[PDB]
C-alpha cells in the first residue's frame, strides 16, 4: 500500500506537470532522446579505448645484482687466495 | 478493480441448499463478474422463452459460440473452478480468465507475471528505501575510515599493520579502556548476592 | 501436497497508459537523484580535501 | 623532485579527484537538463581525461616510489644516545647555569 501510495504521489505530480504544461507531451521526443542515449553510450564506449592504459630495465636491475653477486664470489675468492 | 476484490452473497448460497451444477452457475450470475454478453445470458433468455430447448451445458454451450464460463473443475463443497472461454468452432475455443467460488467468494485468477513483478516491486522498493535511509551517513575520511558521528562512544568496548616494534616508551590510544568494565563489573556484582 | 497451480492461457492481458507515464516519471526522478548525488558527494569530498 | 617535494606533487593531484563526480553529473545533465547530445559529447570528451591523467599520475608516482627505493617496512629506531646538537645544547645550558 505504501508503494502504490508513492505511485499516487508520482501521478499527482505528473498530472501537476500536465497542469503546468497542458498540451505539451514530450514522450515522443523522449523516444528519439532515448535514441540519443543509445548513440551517446556507443560513442562513450568507443572513445575510452582511444586513451592510453597500462619496465624490463628494472628487471635487468636483477641482472645487475647477479653480476654483483658473482663479483662478490670473486672478491671472497680473492680474500681467500689473492687470485684475481 | 475487477481483479482481487472480494464479493459474496452467503444468504443466496444458503438459500440454494448448496451449490450443485447449474445453480453454482446461477451464483456466477449473482456475481458482478458475470457478463450480459455471455452465451449463458442468451441461453437464459432461451430458457425464458424456448424453455425446453436446452441440453445440459457443454452440448448447449459448445455449439453456441461466444463468451462462456464452463466449469472445467470443482471442489465441492468448497471451491468451484469456472474457466471463461470464447468458442469459435466445434473444436476451436480461446481459453480465458478463470473465476472461481472461493468458499462463497469469488476471485479472478491472478496472472503470474503480474504478481511476480509485484513482489519484485515490493522488494526493489524496500531496497530503494534501504539505500536512501543510510545515504549521507557514512561520514568518510581517508585518514580515519568510515566514521559514524555519535552523541557518545561506548557502549561496546586495510593492511595498516605496520608500526615500530617495541614502541615503549611511547603513546598510542587507548582512546578508552575498562571504563565499561567498571559499571559492568558493578552490575555483574549486583546480581552476585542474587547468585 | 503441491501442484495446486495449473496452466491458464488467457491474454497478456493489458496495461494502462498511465503506467507508461510512470516509466518516465520514475526514471527522471532517478536521474535527478543521480545528479544531486554526484554533486553532493563532490561537495563533501571537497570539504574532505580542505 | 626529492623527499617532500613529490608529496607536494601529490597535492597537485589532490584537487582533481572530487570534481570527477560533478563533471560526470554534468555530463548526464547535458542529456538531462540541457537535453543536448552534442554538449554531452563535449563534457564526456572532457571527463575521461580526469580519469586517465589521475590514474597514470598515480601509477607513475608509485613507480617513483619504487625508483626511490624507500624500504617497504619502517625501520626500528636505535635508542639514539648522543647526536652532537643535543650535546652542545646541554653544554650551552651548562654555561647558561655558569
Amino acid at each position: 500500500p505504501e508503494v502504490e501510495e508513492w505511485e499516487a504521489n508520482t501521478l499527482q505530480e505528473y498530472e501537476a506537470s500536465i497542469s503546468s504544461q497542458p498540451k505539451k507531451k514530450e514522450a515522443n521526443d523522449a523516444y528519439q532522446k532515448d535514441q540519443l542515449w543509445d548513440q551517446a553510450r556507443i560513442i562513450f564506449m568507443e572513445e575510452r579505448e582511444n586513451y592510453s592504459w597500462f619496465r624490463q630495465l628494472e628487471i635487468d636491475r636483477a641482472t645487475e645484482e647477479q653480476n654483483a653477486n658473482q663479483m662478490l664470489t670473486d672478491i671472497l675468492s680473492f680474500m681467500k687466495s689473492g687470485k684475481r | 478493480d475487477l481483479t482481487s476484490i472480494q464479493w459474496r452473497m452467503p444468504e443466496w448460497v444458503q438459500s440454494m441448499g448448496g451449490l450443485r451444477t447449474e445453480n453454482v452457475l446461477e451464483y456466477f450470475s449473482q456475481s458482478p463478474f458475470y457478463s450480459h454478453k455471455s452465451n449463458n445470458e442468451m441461453l437464459k433468455m432461451q430458457s425464458q422463452f424456448n424453455a425446453l430447448d436446452l441440453g445440459d451445458l457443454n452440448s448447449q454451450l459448445k455449439r453456441l459460440t461466444g463468451i462462456q464460463f464452463v466449469i472445467i473443475h470443482e471442489r465441492p463443497p468448497f471451491l468451484w473452478v469456472i474457466q471463461k472461454q470464447n468458442r469459435l468452432n466445434e473444436n476451436e475455443v480461446k481459453p480465458l480468465t478463470v473465476y472461481f467460488v472461493c468458499n462463497e467468494n469469488i476471485y479472478m485468477a491472478p496472472n503470474a507475471y503480474t504478481l511476480l513483478a509485484t513482489r519484485m516491486l515490493n522488494a526493489t522498493y524496500c531496497f530503494q528505501k534501504a539505500l536512501t535511509k543510510i545515504e549521507k551517513f557514512p561520514q568518510y575520511n581517508p585518514q580515519e575510515g568510515y566514521t559514524y558521528p555519535k552523541l557518545s562512544n561506548d557502549n561496546l568496548e586495510e593492511n595498516k599493520n605496520q608500526s615500530i616494534e617495541n614502541a615503549d616508551y611511547s603513546f598510542s590510544p587507548e582512546d578508552f579502556s575498562v571504563v565499561r568494565a567498571f559499571m559492568q563489573s558493578l552490575h555483574s556484582s549486583k546480581e552476585a548476592p542474587d547468585v | 501436497p503441491p501442484s495446486s497451480l495449473q496452466f491458464s492461457r488467457s491474454q497478456p492481458p493489458e496495461s494502462k497508459e498511465s503506467d507508461a507515464t510512470l516509466a518516465k516519471c520514475w526514471k527522471e526522478k532517478s536521474l535527478t537523484s543521480s545528479c544531486k548525488f554526484l554533486f553532493e558527494a563532490k561537495e563533501r569530498l571537497t570539504s574532505v580535501v580542505e | 623532485s626529492s623527499d617532500t617535494q613529490q608529496v607536494q606533487n601529490i597535492l597537485e593531484l589532490e584537487a582533481k579527484i572530487p570534481d570527477i563526480l560533478s563533471s560526470a553529473g554534468k555530463c548526464i545533465e547535458a542529456i538531462q537538463l540541457n537535453n543536448s547530445l552534442e554538449d554531452f559529447r563535449k563534457y564526456s570528451k572532457e571527463f575521461l581525461e580526469t580519469v586517465e591523467f589521475i590514474s597514470t599520475g598515480l601509477r607513475r608516482q608509485a613507480l617513483e616510489l619504487e625508483k626511490a627505493e624507500v624500504p617497504v617496512v619502517s625501520l626500528q629506531p636505535k635508542k639514539r644516545y648522543a647526536s652532537t646538537p643535543l650535546s652542545n645544547l646541554i653544554f650551552d645550558q651548562s654555561s647558561k647555569l655558569i
